[PDB]
RNA sequence: UUCAAAUGAGAACUUUGAAGACUGAAGUGGGGAAAGGUUCCACGUCAACAGCAGUUGGACGUGGGUUAGUCGAUCCUAAGAGAUGGGGAAGCUCCGUUUCAAAGGCCUGAUUUUAUGCAGGCCACCAUCGAAAGGGAAUCCGGUUAAGAUUCCGGAACCUGGAUAUGGAUUCUUCACGGUAACGUAACUGAAUGUGGAGACGUCGGCGCGAGCCCUGGGAGGAGUUAUCUUUUCUUCUUAACAGCUUAUCACCCCGGAAUUGGUUUAUCCGGAGAUGGGGUCUUAUGGCUGGAAGAGGCCAGCACCUUUGCUGGCUCCGGUGCGCUUGUGACGGCCCGUGAAAAUCCACAGGAAGGAAUAGUUUUCAUGCCAGGUCGUACUGAUAACCGCAGCAGGUCUCCAAGGUGAACAGCCUCUAGUUGAUAGAAUAAUGUAGAUAAGGGAAGUCGGCAAAAUAGAUCCGUAACUUCGGGAUAAGGAUUGGCUCUAAGGGUCGGGUACGAUCAACUUAGAACUGGUACGGACAAGGGGAAUCUGACUGUCUAAUUAAAACAUAGCAUUGCGAUGGUCAGAAAGUGAUGUUGACGCAAU
RNA sequence: AUGGUGAACUAUGCCUGAAUAGGGUGAAGCCAGAGGAAACUCUGGUGGAGGCUCGUAGCGGUUCUGACGUGCAAAUCGAUC
């Protein structure tokens, strides 16, 4: 890093949008079943493997 | 006491990464990157730095009035003049001897 | 205050001396000075005629 | 067992020549019209060091007679040849050190180097720091010429085959003790990866015909047949005699 | 004042390699570093530069020569043999 | 980036087609050793270089400032 | 580590002030490469997480933030990789990379149906990928942000492409003059084709000079100490790219003609192939003064007021020193069976096809002028918490910058600047520990074994054996000396001398002599135990990462073998296939 | 047994880069001088040689058969080297 390829900037940027908690309004829909976000990620817990 | 950092992302000490510490109007020390040095062009005959000709890294010779890249003589910016001297002398003399070689063996054929 | 006292030949005895004589002042450095100075004297006396060339040239090679 | 060392060198991986610094390949001029009906002049613009070579190369430039332009060849410098010198290449060319002549035209006794095997293979015989060949006779009908090589082996090649007058430079190179490991180190540095050499006797059986045992010993005869198969041939291959050479050498 | 009874330039090698070997080198080293007479301009300015190559300080001529010395004994006989043989061809 | 001294060449600069604006500068300085004196630099700005003409004489400056084209944009100090 | 304040339900742990310390410029400072990917910054904020805690965080929630013609990429080529005409292979695919190939595109001319067919002449180079440390067009300084900056703001530049118009230069001797010459210059035409240079190159050594740093005098400022003493201690006093003029060791030219040989480096080279001498010519590394540019920056004092925050004055000057340190660089010298890349790219010259003036032509390598410069990366960590080791792991992980003292020193030890003060805490100090020490008399009696420990140590002088490959053995061994202070002597630079000496300036070295002390003084730090033999390996060098470092491997040296290419040796399933081979017996291969 | 994936560790070659305080020794070459009938021999300097030596960084890994041995660590830590 520190001087990256646009391919990698993307995945990096895509991964930044996926790093939010559940939108709580979803919690309210009929039959809704998703308690929490089970696909979250931390920079110092799981590495992206590029 | 005042120390200093490279100004480019390259962190290693190479020929294209030479530094030069400098005092700015700000009163601070600062690195300045220094282009590699120019070397003098040379005689393609004797081999010396050929005098009268200016010296700058090659592409910089295209940003320069034509006089900086020449001297005003036969074979000007290209051979060292004592070289030109030589190849004039040898030219004359060998062209002359050519005459002495011809008419002499023009006699051989007639006296044989 | 100290450095001054140094200037007066102080604190320079065998006791306060940890590097060798050579390291403190390289033999060669001493030489090169001396010879540069003999050399430079000759050129003076000769550049004035105080001494002639034939004598100079002997001194040079002797120096 | 493991593939033994000498087998591995053929697949040429970490073995291949160290090529990079080398003036180019040394060669005679192509065998054109000029050089086989007359002769042609050029100047040695430079004699220089080839890397991994014993003998100095010789940059020698000529005119191209079929286009206005210079064409430079690369010669191995015979002894005593010098920059600025004129060099002659051709059947009808005078016989002084440095010139290249067909072996048909040199009186016997002539000493020559970098000689062609077939004519026009641009040099191929005695090119090494010191060596040369001696023309020991001619046979006009079926124009052959007989020469002695540096090996002492006598050979007969065609007379049109060229070779150059004189001996190769760098004489006596092998006379100086290498002296230490580093010198050979730097010797082979610019040749190929063949040094240092472990002894097959110091390895285990997996590694070599000689390997293993509770003492270091070849354990069977080290003179190995010609017909011997890959992975067997290590030691004195095809050895017809063996032991310290008593008495004079020199091919009778 | 004489510094070494015998080892000469070979005195760099200290105690190593064995006397005999130092001798063989020394002989050849004295040959290679030595300064030589120029056939062309006549000053003793020919000095070596990598095995085989001999070049004049001034006048800048370069001769190809022996590995450690300028003229191989061999080569020089060869110079003469060719002399001889050449001569026959004109006369 | 360029210095000028010809007080005729100067004038013509200030009438060049591309020379839009210019500025006049005033430093107190000192003379030889004894005393001070008022210096004045006449900077003209071309499309690719700032020519500046130092006039060390107070008198010459007062007359020069009037020679300036009235269509020129002068920045005083 | 400590005291206090503030904050908060709550404070050993957060913020702030104070105190004590630490890292000590080979950093716990300032930045980067790889790797991470938002951790960067702000606000909110503690359920989990940070092996005590928590009001704090690299955690949680929510947002904000990475600006380029000039920095990189992009282009170039390196080892190598790899399509294609081919040839192998049942086939996936293997070979080959210019090789058994009909391999392709530039300049302007021919058009004035017209847009671009043919007319010359070339040129045979025949993919492409491969470097964010190699090659390479061009930018700096000041200011600015919560967080960006050689990227924004401000000022000043430069490069490349494209357009071109005025000025100048040039020509009736058409394609300039000048200089004896080296060569000068604001210019001063030049197709094909050829040729030359630059790109472009090892390492060590001393010596010369540059820059930054270090040291230091005077003056102008601000600060510190002042029982006492000190014209004191500390600190500010700066000048970018770019441009003009000027500046060089080297090299070369002109004059002249050398034994009584001279010139000359620290280092012994130079000259009748023209020295010493005199006079000139060039390279512009580097430096000087001016432009930039004092308006900036830096230091102060003197007025204003919730504010944005101003407003007004000043000063920013002159020098010294050198085996200093770091780096840059030149002229040289040593070394080699080692002689220490390539291409893109830029210029020059040889050539002279051609085009071009007097009623007006040629000229854009002189000046000035106009338009344009895309795409992607730009945050931050770089480590005793941002990377890899299951982790905020005593491990690992490529590099630049570098102050004062002591000392030989980039050592150790103390300090300035900057940064830390993180590592659960409290009370006691039993046994046994781990780590650090001392011990009367004896001195290895301990033990497999002096294991461990002790002893030694710097520097100056004196003194030094067998043996030896004559180079060593050697710091052999053995000795003496060493502080403080006070003096003496030796060692240098710069100037004017008709064609003997005078005058001043600035240095630590080295030897000596007094006095002095609870006989101490390399006073901490730092720093070799020696000796006589046997065995074994010659030596330096190498290995079992994680129980073996050795006498084992290597080595030079010695010797033996194979081979002249239709070949030795070795690779492959094959082959119009491959290593040795850019090779040739002073060689390659095999012991 | 068949078919696949690895040289981010490590082994070795190539290509292109980068890195190493201060000391001791004093090899060729060079200058001046001394003796000697001669042949030749000596002294003082200068100079800076080496897979040389003292020793940091670096690289390594000898001993304590030291620490640790449910570790900081699936190889580390200390001193010594
Ligand atoms: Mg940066
Ligand atoms: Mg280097
Ligand atoms: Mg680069
Ligand atoms: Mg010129
Ligand atoms: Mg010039
Ligand atoms: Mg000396
Ligand atoms: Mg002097
Ligand atoms: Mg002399
Ligand atoms: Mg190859
Ligand atoms: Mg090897
Ligand atoms: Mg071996
Ligand atoms: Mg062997
Ligand atoms: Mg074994
Ligand atoms: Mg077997
Ligand atoms: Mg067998
Ligand atoms: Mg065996
Ligand atoms: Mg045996
Ligand atoms: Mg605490
Ligand atoms: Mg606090
Ligand atoms: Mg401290
Ligand atoms: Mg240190
Ligand atoms: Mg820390
Ligand atoms: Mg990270
Ligand atoms: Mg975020
Ligand atoms: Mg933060
Ligand atoms: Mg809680
Ligand atoms: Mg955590
Ligand atoms: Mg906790
Ligand atoms: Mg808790
Ligand atoms: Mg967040
Ligand atoms: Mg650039
Ligand atoms: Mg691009
Ligand atoms: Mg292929
Ligand atoms: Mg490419
Ligand atoms: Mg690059
Ligand atoms: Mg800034
Ligand atoms: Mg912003
Ligand atoms: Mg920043
Ligand atoms: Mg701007
Ligand atoms: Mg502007
Ligand atoms: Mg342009
Ligand atoms: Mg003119
Ligand atoms: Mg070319
Ligand atoms: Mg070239
Ligand atoms: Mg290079
Ligand atoms: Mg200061
Ligand atoms: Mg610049
Ligand atoms: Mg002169
Ligand atoms: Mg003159
Ligand atoms: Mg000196
Ligand atoms: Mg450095
Ligand atoms: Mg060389
Ligand atoms: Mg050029
Ligand atoms: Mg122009
Ligand atoms: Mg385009
Ligand atoms: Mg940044
Ligand atoms: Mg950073
Ligand atoms: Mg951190
Ligand atoms: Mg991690
Ligand atoms: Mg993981
Ligand atoms: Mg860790
Ligand atoms: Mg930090
Ligand atoms: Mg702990
Ligand atoms: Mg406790
Ligand atoms: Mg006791
Ligand atoms: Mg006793
Ligand atoms: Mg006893
Ligand atoms: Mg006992
Ligand atoms: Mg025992
Ligand atoms: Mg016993
Ligand atoms: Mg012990
Ligand atoms: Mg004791
Ligand atoms: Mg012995
Ligand atoms: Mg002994
Ligand atoms: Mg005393
Ligand atoms: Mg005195
Ligand atoms: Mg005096
Ligand atoms: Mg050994
Ligand atoms: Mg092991
Ligand atoms: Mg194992
Ligand atoms: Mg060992
Ligand atoms: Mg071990
Ligand atoms: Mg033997
Ligand atoms: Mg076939
Ligand atoms: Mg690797
Ligand atoms: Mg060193
Ligand atoms: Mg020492
Ligand atoms: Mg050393
Ligand atoms: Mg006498
Ligand atoms: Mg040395
Ligand atoms: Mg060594
Ligand atoms: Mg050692
Ligand atoms: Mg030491
Ligand atoms: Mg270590
Ligand atoms: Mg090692
Ligand atoms: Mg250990
Ligand atoms: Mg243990
Ligand atoms: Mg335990
Ligand atoms: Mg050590
Ligand atoms: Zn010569």
């Amino acid at each position: 890093a520190a001087q990256k390829s646009f391919r990698i900037k993307q995945k990096m940027a895509k991964a930044k949008k996926q790093n939010r908690p559940l939108p709580q309004w979803i919690r309210l829909r009929t039959n809704n079943t998703i308690r929490y976000n089970a696909k979250r990620r931390n920079w110092r817990r799981t590495k992206m493997n590029i | 006491a005042q120390r200093v950092t490279f100004r480019r992302r390259n962190p290693y000490n190479t020929r294209s990464n030479k530094i030069k510490v400098v005092k700015t109007p700000g009163g601070i020390l600062r690195a300045q990157h220094v282009k590699k040095l120019a070397t003098r062009p040379k005689c393609g005959d004797c081999g010396s730095a050929l005098q009268g000709i200016s010296t700058l890294r090659p592409r910089q010779y295209a940003t320069v009035s034509k006089t900086h890249k020449t001297v005003s003589r036969a074979y000007g910016g290209s051979r060292c003049a004592n070289c030109v001297k030589e190849r004039i002398i040898r030219a004359f003399l060998i062209e002359e001897q050519k005459i002495v070689k011809k008419v002499v063996k023009e006699q051989t054929e007639a006296a044989k | 205050a100290h450095a001054q006292s140094k200037r007066e030949g102080r604190h320079s005895g065998y006791g306060k001396r940890k590097g060798t004589r050579e390291a403190r002042l390289p033999s060669q450095v001493v030489w090169i000075r001396r010879l540069r100075v003999l050399r430079r004297l000759l050129a003076k006396y000769r550049d004035a005629g105080k001494i002639d060339k034939h004598l100079y040239h002997v001194l040079y090679k002797e120096s | 067992g493991r593939v033994i060392r000498n087998q591995r060198k053929g697949a040429g991986s970490i073995f291949t020549s160290h090529t990079r610094l080398r003036q180019g390949a040394a060669k005679l001029r192509t065998l054109d019209y000029a050089e086989r009906h007359g002769y042609i002049r050029g100047i040695v613009k430079q004699i220089v060091h080839d890397s991994g070579r014993g003998a100095p190369l010789a940059k020698v430039v000529f005119r191209d007679p079929y286009k206005y332009r210079l064409r430079e060849e690369i010669f191995i410098a015979n002894e005593g040849v010098h920059t600025g010198q004129f060099i002659y290449a051709g059947k009808k060319a005078s016989l002084n050190v440095g010139n290249v002549l067909p072996l048909g035209s040199v009186p016997e006794g002539t000493i020559v180097s970098n000689v062609e095997e077939k004519p026009g293979d641009r040099g191929a015989l005695a090119r090494a720091s010191g060596n040369y060949v001696i023309i020991i006779g001619h046979n006009p009908d079926e124009n052959k010429t007989r020469v002695r090589l540096p090996s002492g082996a006598k050979k007969v090649i065609s007379s049109d085959a060229r070779g150059v007058i004189g001996v190769i430079a760098g004489g006596g190179r092998v006379d100086k003790p290498l002296l230490k490991a580093g010198r050979a180190f730097h010797k082979y540095r610019l040749k190929r990866n063949s040094w240092p050499k472990t002894r097959g006797v110091a390895m285990n059986p997996v590694d070599h015909p000689h390997g293993g045992g509770n003492h270091q010993h070849i354990g069977k005869a080290s003179t190995i047949s010609r017909g011997a198969v890959s992975g067997q041939k290590a030691g004195l291959i095809a050895a017809r005699r063996t032991g310290l050479l008593r008495g004079s050498q020199k091919t009778q | 004042a004489k510094r070494t009874k015998k080892v000469g330039i070979t005195g760099k090698y200290g105690v190593r390699y064995g006397s005999s070997l130092r001798r063989q080198v020394k002989k050849l080293e004295i040959q290679q570093h030595a300064r030589y007479d120029c056939s062309f301009c006549g000053k003793k300015t020919v000095k070596r530069g990598a095995a085989g190559i001999w070049t004049c300080s001034c006048c800048k001529k370069t001769v190809a020569g022996g590995a450690y010395t300028v003229s191989t004994a061999a080569a020089a006989t060869v110079r003469s043999t060719i002399r001889r043989l050449r001569e026959m061809v004109e006369a | 980036a360029r210095e000028i001294t010809d007080i005729k060449q100067f004038l013509e600069l200030t009438r060049r087609a591309d020379v839009k604006t210019a500025t006049v500068k005033i430093n107190k300085k000192l003379n030889k050793a004894g005393k001070p004196f008022r210096q004045t630099k006449f900077k003209v700005r071309g499309s690719s270089s700032l020519y500046t003409l130092v006039i060390n004489d107070a008198g010459k400056a007062k007359k020069l400032i009037q020679s300036l084209p009235p269509t020129l944009k002068v920045n005083r100090l």
